[PDB]
């Protein structure tokens, strides 16, 4: 039996673009598609069905199908948020250790409501388009719809009831495709017990290791100087200033008249009285965390990114600009590949935090990420994002 | 005929109801004209007369040569159809075909062949109305797909596709492609076994109710396609004393049209008449470039180019040059120097940038391109130094990644005109600049002071803050020496300078561009205003 699904009222389906194909992923998605087929989990589609959301291929060595849901799951967003919710648990961030386990091929169980089917079309297009685009769609739960683990909580429940119960102290937590476990085992034991639920999840056919516990802060850092000079003096200004709009009690003044007359930039400047204090104040203020920002999960988060250069990357997640949540860095052959990295990787920690995952102000070239984020991108999901032009010394507040 | 293919299920768009418009009286030439068109086409079975249970109806007209031609106005019922899957997604490219040894021909004159949805045909009745319009006409309704529809283009490929299905797998080497009202049927075969499949394909569609009775070259959506090479079909560009907007515009859109295979084809000058919305009708005098750059297409056009068709089992190979003005060209072949295709980029996406950035943009639209010809980006040879693009990359906070490339030696090369210093510039005076703008009078002040004691002010009308804010720091750079360390309050000026832009639609921005590259250091920091901060208050006093 199926669950009935609606779109939002007056919403009608996706009709999203096929981004273009390389010939090795067009013939990676046809060999998927075509088992699947002949499984029954999808159906070849006639021109009557005018909806359409784009594929991928991506990679774990053996290609595998990722589908766009993100313009679906707005159009649903009723079904899977407020009717069909999955609780965030506020206990997960606090685990010594979270492993992730993809479980999406649970899915495939499930039959869809033939009704909603039409919705999740999509087409695999062809090189040059000499020939028509194969067109699917899907007869069972498709993975990356949110509607799938939402109508499968029932079942997910009875197959994790057992170990819940024998495990009272470790967390099991469905987002999209994956569960999440946390505990504050030893490795060895946290791996252990991942092995057995491996096994539970197996008797259903459902065949990386986080700590979110040492996810630290990447606080604004002031220089330690021997000499100031105007120069420095100046930077340090505008680096604080700016600083004041997030953390209040962030005071300049008495840095600020020591830079009084117009001086050359080289000059050297020895620092006054409650100057050089006010630097052990503005210090003991910034290595701590915002006072009164807090979540609302009724609103959207936000991800920015600095490219700081040299293989770093700061990023920031908030909901309010300057309130921000959480701040970071991410560390260390292209960067496209960099940058594909950190968003993979803000997004899981989010996933983690809040249970939700952000949206992106990605700092390239729209074409130039879509032509290349799929040669590195090993998530199920995809946030939504949009292409941002970084203000020029946004970035050198937050570097290190 | 009327294929045996099963029928496509239709629906109207939720919540309406079929079409109910009245027939307009008509001529007694016209519904004599009609009664005859209509028994025809219910002998063949396209169309069945119904009882006055159908409420629903279409107006219908007839048009004239000796021909009588019917015109059922689908109007209303097709705003009340449903969406369909569109029926072309992009059209192939010459550039990525095959080439081909044999290429046929089959005639297959279309849509009164293929069944329409049983119960979507109750929608499509019409009146041939009665003369005077005194008894109630006689009614019809379609029974295939009707010529005007919104669903008959789509739902006809779609028929057309899978009867084709069973022969392209038993013929998995051989290309069909559909033209109009010809079959285009591709092999590499000779004449022989060629037309034997040809005749097997003509028999199976025969089976699926399409009846089938041209040589190279073939005239196609503008191509001329040979079975070794292709190209533009002829372009010929006029010899008029005096220009309209409308030359000039099918001057352009043709001259964009064989940039695909000749190179270096431009068309800036030529553009630049057609800004400044005027009267189709409207003369332009050709500007002196306009008349340089219609001479040197006229050089590139006089003999015939060719392309040639994809090989793949090699690699492409992009070539970029700089053609000036942000115009750039390209070229790709697999062989040196046999084309597939060329093109040309001229975007300027920004107020400002700098030949690094355009190149670079310029790589990404081919790389787009290529997946979409031939399912692979190409190996790119471009006119700079591997040096130039990691300094800038690496330096700038953008992200970037182009795919393999290789220097080429083509001027002119893409260089960085000028360098912002890292730190301040010892021995070097210090400007502390700013502007200022009264948003009521658009009035503004810029100026400096400098460490060493001078000053100055020059006032500006018709201006904006952010005028006025570069207005202060091309002050700063004709005044001061070879070397200079400049302090402004803004953060617009600051990055468009970082930026290190060499053109703009500025000339503001073009002038300050003058002098930084005349420069031997400049330094430029930015502090926030509004905080007493030495110089910059005291230069915010004056403006
Ligand atoms: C996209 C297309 C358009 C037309 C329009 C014709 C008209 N009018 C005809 C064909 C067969 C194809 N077509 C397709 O669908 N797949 C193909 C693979 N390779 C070739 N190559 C090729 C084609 C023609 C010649 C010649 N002369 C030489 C080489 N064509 C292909």
């Amino acid at each position: 039996e199926t669950v009935p699904v609606k779109l939002k009222p007056g919403m009608d389906g996706p009709k999203v673009k096929q981004w273009p194909l390389t010939e090795e992923k067009i013939k990676a998605l046809v060999e998927i598609c075509t088992e699947m087929e002949k499984e029954g989990k999808i159906s070849k589609i006639g021109p009557e069905n005018p909806y359409n959301t784009p594929v991928f291929a991506i990679k774990k060595t053996k290609w595998r199908k990722l589908v766009d849901f993100r313009e679906l799951n707005k159009r649903t967003q009723d079904f899977w948020e407020v009717q069909l919710g999955i609780p965030h648990p506020a206990g997960l961030k606090k685990k010594k250790s979270v492993t992730v386990l993809d479980v999406g091929d649970a899915y495939f169980s499930v039959p869809l409501d033939e009704d909603f089917r039409k919705y999740t079309a999509f087409t695999i297009p062809s090189i040059n388009n000499e020939t028509p685009g194969i067109r699917y769609q899907y007869n069972v739960l498709p993975q990356g719809w949110k509607g799938s683990p939402a109508i499968f909580q029932s079942s997910m429940t009875k197959i994790l009831e057992p170990f819940r119960k024998q495990n009272p102290d470790i967390v099991i937590y469905q987002y999209m495709d994956d569960l999440y476990v946390g505990s504050d085992l030893e490795i060895g034991q946290h791996r252990t017990k991942i092995e057995e639920l491996r096994q539970h999840l197996l008797r259903w056919g459902l065949t990386y290791e986080l700590h979110p516990d040492k996810w630290t802060v990447q606080p604004i850092v002031l220089p330690e100087k021997d000499s100031w000079t105007v120069n420095d003096i100046q930077k340090l200004v505008g680096k604080l200033n700016w600083a004041s709009q997030i953390y209040p009690g962030i005071k300049v003044r008495q840095l600020c008249k020591l830079l009084r007359g117009t001086k050359a930039l080289t000059e050297v400047i020895p620092l006054t009285e409650e100057a050089e204090l006010e630097l052990a104040e503005n210090r003991e203020i910034l290595k701590e965390p915002v006072h009164g920002v807090y979540y609302d999960p009724s609103k959207d988060l936000i991800a920015e990114i600095q490219k700081q250069g040299q293989g770093q990357w700061t990023y920031q997640i908030y909901q309010e600009p300057f309130k921000n949540l959480k701040t970071g860095k991410y560390a260390r052959t292209n960067d496209v590949k960099q940058l594909t990295e950190a968003v993979q990787k803000i997004t899981t920690e989010s996933i983690v935090i809040w249970g939700k995952t952000p949206k992106f102000k990605l700092p390239i070239q729209k074409e130039t990420w879509e032509t290349w984020w799929t040669e590195y991108w090993q998530a199920t999901w995809i946030p939504e994002w949009e292409f941002v032009n970084t203000p020029p010394l946004v970035k050198l507040w937050y570097q290190l | 005929p009327i294929s045996p293919i099963e029928t496509v299920p239709v629906k109207l768009k939720p919540g309406m109801d079929g079409p109910k418009v009245k027939q307009w009286p008509l001529t007694e030439e016209k519904i004599k004209a009609l009664v005859e068109i209509c028994t025809e086409m219910e002998k063949e079975g396209k169309i069945s007369k119904i009882g006055p249970e159908n409420p629903y109806n279409t107006p219908v007209f007839a048009i004239k040569s000796t021909k009588w031609r019917k015109l059922v106005d689908f109007r209303e019922l097709n705003k009340r159809t449903q969406d369909f899957w569109e029926v072309q997604l992009g059209i192939p490219h010459p550039a990525g075909l095959k080439k081909k040894k044999s290429v046929t021909v089959l005639d297959v004159g279309a849509y009164f062949s293929v069944p329409l949805d049983e119960d979507f045909r109750k929608y499509t009745a019409f009146t041939i109305p009665s003369i005077n319009n005194e008894t109630p006409g006689i009614r019809y309704q379609y029974n295939v797909l009707p010529q005007g529809w919104k669903g008959s283009p789509a739902i006809f490929q779609s028929s057309m596709t899978k009867i084709l299905e069973p022969f392209r797998k038993q013929n998995p080497d051989i290309v069909i492609y559909q033209y109009m009202d010809d079959l285009y049927v591709g092999s590499d075969l000779e004449i022989g076994q060629h037309r034997t499949k040809i005749e097997e394909l003509r028999q199976h569609l025969l089976r699926w109710g399409l009846t089938t009775p041209k040589e190279p070259p073939f005239l196609w959506m503008g191509y001329e396609l040979h079975p070794d090479k292709w190209t533009v079909q002829p372009i010929v560009l006029p010899e008029k004393d005096s220009w309209t907007v409308n030359d000039i515009q099918k001057l352009v859109g043709k001259l964009n049209w064989a940039s695909q295979i000749y190179p270096g084809i431009k068309v800036r000058q030529l553009c630049k008449l057609l800004r400044g919305t005027k009267a189709l009708t409207e003369v332009i005098p050709l500007t002196e470039e306009a008349e340089l750059e219609l001479a040197e297409n006229r050089e590139i056009l006089k003999e015939p180019v060719h392309g040639v068709y994809y090989d793949p089992s090699k690699d492409l190979i992009a070539e970029i040059q700089k053609q000036g003005q942000g115009q750039w060209t390209y070229q790709i072949y697999q062989e040196p120097f046999k084309n597939l295709k060329t093109g040309k980029y001229a975007r300027m996406r920004g107020a400002h940038t700098n030949d690094v950035k355009q190149l670079t943009e310029a790589v990404q639209k081919i790389t787009t391109e290529s997946i979409v010809i031939w399912g692979k980006t190409p190996k790119f040879k471009l006119p700079i130094q591997k040096e130039t693009w990691e300094t800038w990359w690496t330096e700038y906070w953008q992200a970037t990644w182009i795919p393999e490339w290789e220097f080429v030696n083509t001027p002119p090369l893409v260089k960085l005109w000028y360098q912002l210093e890292k730190e301040p510039i010892v021995g070097a005076e210090t400007f502390y600049v700013d502007g200022a703008a009264n948003r009521e009078t658009k009035l503004g002040k810029a100026g400096y002071v400098t460490n060493r004691g001078r000053q100055k002010v020059v006032t500006l009308t018709d201006t904006t803050n952010q005028k006025t804010e570069l207005q202060a720091i091309y002050l700063a750079l004709q005044d001061s020496g070879l070397e200079v360390n400049i302090v402004t309050d803004s953060q617009y000026a600051l990055g468009i300078i970082q930026a290190q832009p060499d053109q703009s639609e500025s000339e503001l921005v073009n002038q300050i561009i003058e002098q930084l590259i005349k420069k031997e250091k400049v330094y430029l920091a930015w502090v926030p205003a509004h905080k007493g901060i030495g110089g910059n208050e005291q230069v915010d006093k004056l403006v």
